[PDB]
């Protein structure tokens, strides 16, 4: 398959007035690792990030076109975009190429700019938006992180417990995937803080 | 699908079944396969439902404009020629076998066949569809020249019943339409009024 | 297959390549140039299908020279790598896509050395060392074993020689000669060739 | 999969990884890819695990019967010949194999490589799997016949560790054996993760 | 997916389930499949969910424009015509299947629309993968000129039969009731399944 | 004509100090429809051996009948009942005998050994087998394995002392794992059987899951 | 068979207290032509066993011949033992599997009903060798169109009476006639109880209501 | 090919056409598709000529031996069962659709169908072959219980004429055979004696 | 056209002193079904030009429309020049070639007859653009079944009379009816001479002799 | 590809071969033996698919040794070549055909030297020099240019060295070492190896 050609795994989880997004670092070709510092999470806004998985060339292209359009929007309107508005714009961008599409599945996580209410969402390759209330996943180990999140997730979690849960899920998920790993980076989007961390994983 | 039409002195008679399948499943069992092209012209549809619906709509629109600007009722020949033009232009993308029948003050009732391919022909009676192949000998041995309206209705109903009892893609009810200089007549022959033919026993 | 390698040090970006130009079971040439200089401090290495390499590389070089002539200063290695990725990706879904595997080495007056990897799908990375070809499988683990972040150029040429010797022993292809040059503060410097006569 | 073996002054050294995969999903994480055939022989597992296991069990049975009949042990050359002959009867039917036989006889250290195709060749250093090209780059550059046991140990561990660092179908732990005059022994079963911190900072 | 609508004495009742899958795995447990088209017209969707979303959004925009331009309520026949003309223009490559329904100045109507563009007006209909399961219940118990409560009971029982016999459906039951005056939306109408404690 | 069909189903075994546990779901499937809602996949072999199967149902039935016949032949010829290791070895040879038109089954033998402790053996369709401590096969195995890695293997978590698995904790883990698997895989979820192989003898229990 | 030629459609089955009732229509289709219109797709094996089959009709006739000879031969010496629904279900499963394993299968989807020893039996045997038991069955398109109604009823009440089971069977046959394009409007209905097997002649679902 | 047989009280009536084609060329136009299996049993052949000839020969030989050693006239059921055995054993290599009809002192006249596949069935009348699909409605609307010999001959001749006038692979002359307790009767209906049905004009 | 649907069969042609006679049967076959039975496959272009076509019937009707409009338009201003058999033969060759070169051919095998200036014309135009002249023609299966008799006669006598040519035409039509499976027993016969074109209604070859 | 060559002189039949045993892009061995001695004066060289070579060559050798042991004298080169052709052709249309390319060199007490060529279809020739492999195309024209019917062994080794040097320069494969031996009156004589370190 084409979306299994560079590997990758993205994950987002929701807490009590806080979001969390995570990814892996490995960049490789069919069966051989090249680097271990590939970026898959992009800061679209003050408290609004997007994570892309799939073909790495299309990850880069879609990130760049999206930054184009978002800069133009925030210059024309005069304020920052909302998580819901960004999701619609990305769906429109992906659906413009319905025949001959990009091979990338995005994930959005942000905070409402005035109510500070969380938001998570994922889209399919063609632009179908599904909004959830617990967590979203995307990548080659989707089933593994499904099995982890369904069991470990709780409602109304603190940032500490949210970090513990998302990290403990990503570790054990990618420990059973051949084409994912080489470390994990975790962003924690609180109200007045954005904490970043790097976990120690296995390198085989 | 089993559509049919026969010609008598003053008008024609149309007929069809009501089943729309998808493989071996009945998606619709009350379909109406007779559509009005003008006030006195109809057409029977067979083949692809989307194709036949689209072509009937385009022809309806063209013929309405033509007649409103010529300031008189149109002709069955004109309707048949518009159908033939479209079916021949898109002959490789469409799947439609049509039967056009109507009444005009200049020749009365006529019946035209336009099979898939885009060829035109005038006929006295015409059968079309998937089940029409089972009743060729019957219409060959039963037709006789110069019939009346009731004899035509009976003839059509019996032929359609014989087709429906053997074709697996046909069934439901029978819908008839006798068109004349007065107007249009629509009836349904459902359930127990389907003319039963004797099945061999023992 | 053709061979490419690059090693970034504290202030140098030592690279290398081969010189063979085979067509079939025969060898057509023996001293072929797989390096395209594009600026006083930027080098471009290429492999892949014939025609594509040169057609693609000359286009990049003419555009870089035109940028310099218009604006009075040169492109940076980052800008050149991104321009290259763009132009390569815009051809991917078009009627005629290229099949080139690239390696961009450079050096700039602020950030220092830089080494960029780019496969034929137009995915761009940045690495302390990289390699293209079938010999990459054999020489990626010698570099892993002996590389150091503060290695000096005297030892870097040592390590490259060790890699090429491993290829000489274990490959099934015949690749006798290799070009070697360094990009430091003072531009590009051709170096001694390595032959295994 | 990554397996290696090289003869040197003091006998033969054998190493392997332990991960098994079905597609991109890691089913198992500690398999045994060295097959203890008897106290004095050993094979290795690469290709189809079922084929490897089945045919080396057949070979163990035939070696035992040879010993019982002739009152003397079989040799490395003869055992390799028996295995190659056994698998040549099914050429073109879809078997997948490729193995290494190591041992000691009246001729000294032995090291043979048998395939599913039907070849067998004597050597001084082999390597099998999909990380074979990564292990070769370290074995070729570190190997020397004038080496002693612990230098051989270190070279083998390093080769397997870098191979599983660069290859996607290799990982887990590394198991090291050692064939001497008086049978073989088991040396270590360190895990690649606890090796990586040792081999850097 | 399982969608089903009915025509009772004074309006329409539609229904659907709320499970989205991706292959053999449950992606979403609250996927909404009853879309707004006009204050008196609604729509259900089965098939390629992206196509359903795109098509229904475009049609809703066109109907808002038409209503603003005329100054009167829109019509189910106009919505049906727009939809079928688009779907035929695209030759079946947009894989959406629809159960459009509403109530206008003429009375309650209910249509079926297929990916190639063929339509059919009916008194009750089903779509999806549990469509045969819902159609069995409808054939067994439908009565003409029914009342509101019994229409709701019948459509919920059809949806439940589709949920419990189809591997690709489950987890909830939505209902939307349209009459000449009201517009009732019941998102968590029924909850037949509860996760183990 | 395709001689295979995919019928779903998940199996899970766990070995302890004194005990051994095999579990399974009870749904049978083909395509998108449901055949039955009460069909087991765990078969008692002897007083201390259970086997779970998955894959193609015709092969599962044939295979269990063949194994039951060979246990009796062995007992009549050797005046004693087989052991778990002998059963696993014989199953290996049986699975290899059909290697160019193979059984499409995923077997999971469980039982006690002569020294009184659990012994889980995993198999692949053509014969390869290995003694494990836990294992999961079927349609949700990729969903179940990391959870057992985190819970019984105690992996990826520090700041914990890893005391053995009591029977209570093992059964609770099996239940919770299967509930979460039922909430995301479309092939499991009618009911749950739990066989417990212990010194006294085999016991069984039942728990309901959520219907389609 | 490689390619079936003249095929039948859905067979139904329900078990009530003190008996089993099955039903099927009388039609042989030659690929969307209703060629033969008065054939019987229901057999009576012995005093407590009935059988109805779908699919190829020549295969059904061959199996009729074989099963009849077996029952005759075992009844010859009359020693006091007779075959049972379960014995016939097993024999049929084994024969179907042996045919699929040579890549030469019999193309039917038989259903066995029975009543012996004071309790009923209802089994299913597919051409690949899949076999199970249930309180209701349906083959072909019936598996999509009629099983939901049977399950909807048996959910509420786990036991029916003879009259209710027969009413249910005919109520389902009506819907099969409405929605299946290979179906016909003439069917038989067999019933096995403590007195033996009774078959009823050509019935009709004339309770149609075509309000178009 | 269009073969047919109908049953009356005392015996049966058989019928067939005479054309053997190869694609769109007529290789033989006087073929005889009715063959005697025994003194009072016949069979109509359709499908592959070599297959049907070989099977008729093998069955003839087996039945002759069976009857000579049992010392009595054989049965139509026995003949049909031998045919069914062979056609089912070689069901993947042969191409033969047979109709067996004859007379026995124990049940008189019977008619058995053995379509390709090897299934057996008793029927009152049976049609088979390539052109038989065009006359299903006609035999459904014309048959009536308890006919006599002359009515059966007329029925068969008219049905076969209607089949031949529409099927492109059928034609030539009609060959009939009424079998009774007395013996066998063979006639040919050629040229101008083919019963003409009215063709629509204008 | 990509695939022809309703097709005709052989057309014949003979030229005698002071005229040309052609013939064809009245039948449209829908792939081995004699669907339409009274269609006319012969056209009259103008006072000295006839045309008969084989193959697809919708293509024949389209070309009829086009050629008729051309003759009308050139006859409008009536300046004293008119199209000729040769001009129409060339125009048809060019149009057929232009269609084959776009990979979208017209699927006919037309025949042109004529009589102008005091001598006859008889030409052949295939769908690929092959075109020639001869004293006799035949398309389809006629090229194998009827051309030998025409050549056998014209070898001996190079010139015939009107009566002899007509006799020959009907004698060949009989054999086409005997040996062609897409043929019918009703045909038309056209004739062009110094007075113009004459077409004759439904004839029959009732001179059959079926001595079987 | 593997390489083979043979040169017949007045009373010697000098032959040669290579030593590489590649499997994939890697090289598995470096000193492999492609010569099978079968008698005190008969040599057999083989190339082609793995398994086939050795399985086929050992069968021939055991049959030749058995003939000698039975009859008290050895086979001649002609008899051995014909026996080989027969056994190879009888397998051609059987269930398992070999894919070996051969070269039989020998020397007999009456007729002198002999050199036989045999492709995998089992067609047997006799030549004054021959060669198998891809390098045959490159080395067949040096032998054509410089061969002589009365050439001495001193010059024959010269000519073989020239051929191998041409291969070293112009081939795309890496073949560093070659075996060389002569069969004169006194049996087989191993000679110095030719390496291009």
């Amino acid at each position: 398959s084409v979306m299994s050609y560079n590997g990758g795994a993205v994950m987002a989880m929701k807490g009590k007035n806080c979001v969390a997004i995570a990814a892996d670092r490995r960049f490789g070709i069919q069966a051989q690792m090249v680097t271990t510092d590939f970026q898959k999470i992009f800061p679209m806004g003050d408290r609004l990030y997007i994570g892309l998985a799939g073909l790495a060339t299309d990850v880069q292209t879609v990130a760049q076109r999206l930054k184009f359009r978002l800069n133009l929007y925030e210059l024309k309107e005069g304020r920052q975009i909302k998580p819901y508005t960004l999701m619609s714009m990305v769906a429109n961008l992906l659906y413009e190429k319905r025949f001959g599409p990009y091979y990338t599945e995005p994930v959005i996580a942000g905070l409402d700019p005035k109510t500070f209410k969380p938001f998570i969402c994922s889209l399919d390759l063609i632009g179908c938006p599904m909004v959830t209330d617990d967590f979203v996943v995307s990548g080659t180990c989707s089933e593994q992180m499904y099995g982890m999140c369904e069991s470990l997730w709780e409602p109304n979690m603190d940032p500490e417990h949210l970090f513990e849960t998302i990290s403990q899920a990503m570790l054990n998920a990618v420990d059973r995937d051949a084409v994912s790993g080489m470390g994990v980076i975790v962003h924690i989007i609180e109200k007045d803080k954005i904490t970043t961390r790097t976990l120690k994983a296995r390198m085989d | 699908t089993t559509i049919m039409a026969v010609q008598f002195d003053g008008g024609v008679v149309l007929g069809a079944d009501s089943r729309t399948t998808t493989g071996s499943y009945i998606a619709n069992r009350v379909t109406d396969k007779l559509t009005p092209i003008h006030d006195h012209i109809f057409c029977c549809r067979s083949g692809s439902a989307a194709d036949t619906q689209a072509v009937a709509d385009a022809v309806t629109y063209q013929l309405g404009f033509h007649s409103i600007e010529l300031n008189e009722p149109p002709l069955v020949h004109t309707a048949a020629s518009l159908f033939k033009e479209m079916c021949y232009r898109y002959r490789e993308d469409l799947m439609a076998g049509i039967i056009i029948a109507g009444w005009d003050p200049q020749e009365g009732g006529q019946v035209y066949s336009v099979p898939m391919g885009g060829m035109m022909v005038r006929q006295s009676f015409a059968i079309g569809g998937s089940g029409s192949s089972y009743i060729y000998g019957y219409v060959d041995a039963t037709y006789r020249e110069g019939m009346t309206k009731d004899e035509c209705l009976q003839f059509t109903a019996n032929a359609l019943a014989l087709a429906m009892e053997r074709d697996g893609s046909s069934g439901g009810v029978i819908r008839l339409a006798a068109i004349q200089q007065s107007g249009v007549e629509r009836q349904v022959l459902l359930g127990d009024q389907i003319p039963k033919v004797t099945i061999s026993t023992l | 297959m053709e061979y490419l390698i690059g090693i970034q040090g504290p202030d140098y970006v030592l690279v290398a390549s081969d010189r063979v130009a085979a067509s079939n079971i025969v060898q057509m040439k023996d001293d072929h140039d797989k390096m395209f200089k594009m600026s006083e401090k930027i080098l471009l290495l290429c492999v892949g299908e014939a025609g594509d390499t040169v057609q693609f590389a000359e286009y990049i070089q003419k555009n870089v020279q035109l940028y310099k002539m218009r604006n009075g200063y040169e492109l940076s290695p980052t800008a050149a790598a991104n321009f290259t990725r763009r132009n390569l990706a815009d051809c991917l879904r078009s009627r005629t896509p290229y099949h080139v595997n690239l390696l961009l080495a450079g050096y700039d007056e602020h950030e220092g050395p830089a080494l960029y990897y780019m496969d034929y799908l137009a995915a761009l990375a940045k690495a302390p060392f990289a390699a293209h070809g079938y010999g990459a499988f054999l020489t990626l683990s010698i570099l892993d074993r002996y590389y150091t972040p503060t290695i000096s150029r005297e030892r870097a040429v040592e390590l490259l020689r060790k890699c090429l010797e491993e290829l000489q022993k274990r490959f099934i292809l015949n690749l006798p000669t290799f070009s070697v040059r360094v990009i430091d503060k003072d531009g590009i410097h051709n170096l001694e060739n390595i032959t295994f006569t | 999969t990554t397996t290696l073996a090289f003869k040197f002054q003091h006998g033969v050294i054998v190493a392997a990884d332990s991960r098994a995969t079905a597609g991109p999903y890691i089913a198992s994480q500690t398999v045994k890819k060295v097959i203890e055939i008897n106290p004095y022989l050993l094979g290795t597992m690469a290709g189809g695990a079922a084929d490897c296991s089945f045919w080396e069990r057949l070979l163990a049975r035939q070696c035992r019967i040879y010993e019982l009949r002739n009152k003397e042990r079989i040799s490395v050359a003869a055992a390799s010949k028996l295995l190659a002959n056994m698998v040549y009867q099914y050429k073109g039917m879809g078997l997948s194999m490729g193995t290494m036989i190591c041992g000691w006889d009246k001729r000294g250290p032995g090291l043979y490589y048998v395939d599913s195709e039907g070849n067998r060749i004597s050597g001084t250093a082999f390597s099998v799997g999909s990380g074979s090209v990564y292990a070769f780059g370290v074995m070729d550059r570190g190997y020397s016949y004038d080496l002693q046991v612990e230098e051989a140990y270190d070279l083998a561990r390093r080769a397997i560790y870098q191979a599983t660092y660069r290859d996607a179908y290799s990982g887990g732990a590394v198991n090291l054996y050692h064939v001497r005059e008086d049978g073989w022994i088991r040396v270590s079963s360190d895990n690649v993760a606890d090796l990586h911190d040792k081999y850097t900072s | 997916t399982t969608i089903a609508g009915v025509v009772y004495k004074d309006g329409i009742v539609l229904g659907a389930d709320t499970r989205a899958t991706e292959g053999m795995v449950v992606a979403d447990k609250n996927c909404s499949k009853i879309h707004f088209i006009s204050p008196n017209i609604y729509c259900c969707g089965a098939g390629t969910a992206a196509d359903t979303d795109m098509t229904t959004q475009l049609i809703s925009s066109n109907l808002e424009l038409h209503s603003l331009t005329t100054g009167r309520l829109p019509r189910v026949v106009t919505a049906n015509r727009m939809l079928k003309q688009m779907l035929f223009r695209y030759q079946g490559y947009i894989g959406a299947a629809l159960v459009l329904g509403g109530v206008d100045v003429t009375g309650p109507h209910l249509y079926s629309i297929y990916p190639h563009g063929s339509t059919d007006k009916l008194p009750y209909v089903t779509m999806g993968s549990g469509s045969l399961a819902a159609m069995a219940v409808f054939e067994d118990k439908f009565r003409p000129d029914m009342e509101e409560e019994e229409a709701k009971k019948l459509v919920s029982e059809a949806i439940a039969a589709g949920i419990f016999n189809d591997l690709g459906s489950g987890s909830n039951i939505d209902l939307c009731v349209i009459s000449k005056s009201k517009l009732d939306f019941l998102r968590p109408y029924s909850v037949p399944n509860k996760k183990g404690t | 004509f395709s001689p295979y069909a995919f019928n779903g189903g998940t199996v899970l075994a766990i070995a302890g100090e004194d005990f051994s546990i095999v579990a399974s779901d009870t749904r049978l499937s083909e395509g998108f429809s449901i055949h039955t809602r009460d069909s087991p996949k765990c078969y008692k072999l002897t007083d201390k051996t259970v086997i779970g199967c998955s894959g193609f149902h015709g092969d599962c039935l044939t295979l269990t009948k063949i194994i039951e016949a060979r246990l009796k032949m062995y007992k009549h010829s050797n005046n004693k009942a087989m052991t778990t290791g002998a059963i696993a070895a014989m199953l290996s040879t049986i699975l290899y005998s059909r290697r160019f038109f193979p059984y499409y089954v995923y077997n999971i033998i469980e039982g006690l050994d002569e020294e009184g402790k659990g012994a889980v053996y995993s198999f692949d369709p053509v014969g390869s087998y290995q003694r494990d401590s836990f294992k999961a096969g079927g349609s949700a195995s990729a969903m179940l394995q990391p959870l057992l890695d985190n819970q019984v293997g105690f992996k990826n978590m520090q700041n914990v002392e890893h005391v053995p698995l009591t029977l209570d904790r093992a059964m609770r883990l099996v239940k919770d794992v299967f509930i979460s698997a039922a909430e995301r895989d479309v092939y499991t979820g009618d009911a749950l059987r739990i066989c417990i192989v212990t010194k006294e003898g085999i016991r069984e229990e039942t728990v309901p899951l959520r219907k389609d | 068979t490689q390619n079936p030629m003249v095929t039948g459609t859905s067979v139904l089955g329900v078990k009530f207290d003190c008996g089993v009732v099955i039903a099927a229509d009388m039609l042989g289709s030659y690929g969307s032509l209703a060629r033969f219109r008065n054939i019987s797709r229901i057999m009576r094996v012995n005093d407590s066993t009935m059988l109805g089959a779908s699919g190829d009709y020549a295969d059904f006739q061959y199996l009729k011949q074989v099963l009849g000879q077996m029952v005759i031969d075992e009844e010859l010496f009359g020693d006091g033992h007779s075959y049972s629904p379960r014995a016939i279900h097993s024999w049929l499963t084994r024969a179907m599997y042996s045919r699929r394993s040579k890549m030469n299968p019999l193309w039917n989807t038989k259903v066995i009903g029975g009543y012996a020893g004071g309790e009923s039996f209802l089994g299913y045997v597919d051409m690949l060798g899949v076999a199970y038991e249930a309180p209701s069955l349906a083959t072909g398109y019936g598996a999509y169109l009629a099983q939901p109604l049977l399950r909807e009823v048996l959910e509420k009440q786990p036991v029916l009476s003879q009259t209710e089971a027969r009413e249910l069977v005919e109520r389902c046959m009506r819907v099969l006639y409405y929605r299946d394009a290979r179906s016909y409007n003439r069917f038989q209905v067999a019933t096995v109880t403590e007195k033996g097997v009774e078959i009823e002649g050509p019935l009709s679902a004339q309770t149609n209501w075509d309000i178009a």
